[PDB]
């Protein structure tokens, strides 16, 4: 079972981010284009239609630590959102509450995390939550 | 149950017969992953510096090229901001007959003789083409800043 080292996995994810996937409703890229450690990523999720998240663009920060992708990335929303599993004061994504993170596998990726968060925005418990005004962001 | 003979062979020969000016050591967890240090070549603006590089041997090696990237910031028309290396044998011109040893000295040769004219060179290439003297001074500046510790 041949493991691709962290840095080489992240280079794969960088190229895939540039090429884009699917319908482009999620996207990702390096926060700092001179960051050779490939640690800090910007994530983007278009809120899904027929939910209270619709027609809003969410920006996220995704941190790929030293043990990525053996270990899951850390994720937080910059754009304010009311969603189960997201701390509504700080934007931090509680790994235990998001199945892709709580049940992380090393075959997963930034793309996969973002698609899961988008899918969860469509859930019965989230899709009807009243949202903060568009354009607001958390501190720090 | 383990690695192909070729990989075992190349690994062991890397540690028995090291390339001049290049250290190459196995990762502590991944037998296909190596931590390399290249000395700046004599008479280049990188001379005196040491540059970290990482090397990975993919599943399909040697059909597939090794993956190589710099992990030390360097000012060079064929190495980008993320350390990625533009070099024929790493892509188009890779063939199984080439050893890791050949790739590594070829990378050293690239430091010794940059190719600013390469179709895939970054924005640093423009400096190298038009004001080469300044670009070489800047490569020396970055060697001082990033490659002396």
């Amino acid at each position: 079972g041949v493991k691709v080292p962290r840095n080489f996995r992240l280079l794969e994810e960088l190229e895939e981010g540039q090429k884009g996937v699917g319908d482009g409703t999620v996207s990702w890229g390096l926060e700092d284009d001179e960051d050779m450690t490939l640690t800090r990523w910007t994530g983007m999720i278009i809120g899904p239609p027929r939910t209270n998240y619709e027609n809003r663009i969410y920006s996220l920060k995704v941190e790929c630590g030293p043990k990525y992708p053996e270990a899951p990335p850390s994720v937080r929303f910059v754009t304010k959102i009311n969603m189960n599993g997201i701390n509504n004061s700080s934007g931090m994504v509680d790994a235990r509450s998001i199945p892709v993170l709580a049940k992380w596998q090393n075959s997963y990726s930034i793309k996969v995390v973002l698609q899961e968060l988008r899918r969860l925005m469509m859930s019965k418990e989230n899709m009807k939550l009243p949202q903060p005004p568009e354009g607001q962001t958390y501190n720090n | 149950a383990g690695l192909p003979r070729r990989i075992i062979k190349e690994t062991q020969r890397l540690l028995a017969e090291p390339v001049p000016g290049i250290k190459a050591e196995p990762d502590e967890s991944n037998a296909r992953y190596f931590h390399v240090v290249i000395a700046g070549p004599q008479d280049s603006p990188f001379e005196g510096g040491t540059f970290k590089l990482e090397l990975f041997l993919p599943e399909e090696y040697p059909m597939a090229a090794p993956k190589v990237r710099f992990m030390t910031k360097i000012y060079h028309p064929n190495v980008d901001k993320l350390g990625r290396i533009c070099l024929d044998i790493l892509k188009d011109k890779w063939s199984p007959a080439l050893q890791i040893r050949t790739v590594l000295l070829s990378i050293q040769a690239l430091l010794s003789a940059p190719n600013p004219d390469d179709p895939g060179a970054n924005d640093v290439a423009e400096q190298w083409k038009t004001n080469e003297a300044q670009a070489i001074e800047t490569a020396r500046a970055w060697t001082r800043l990033y490659a002396m510790n």
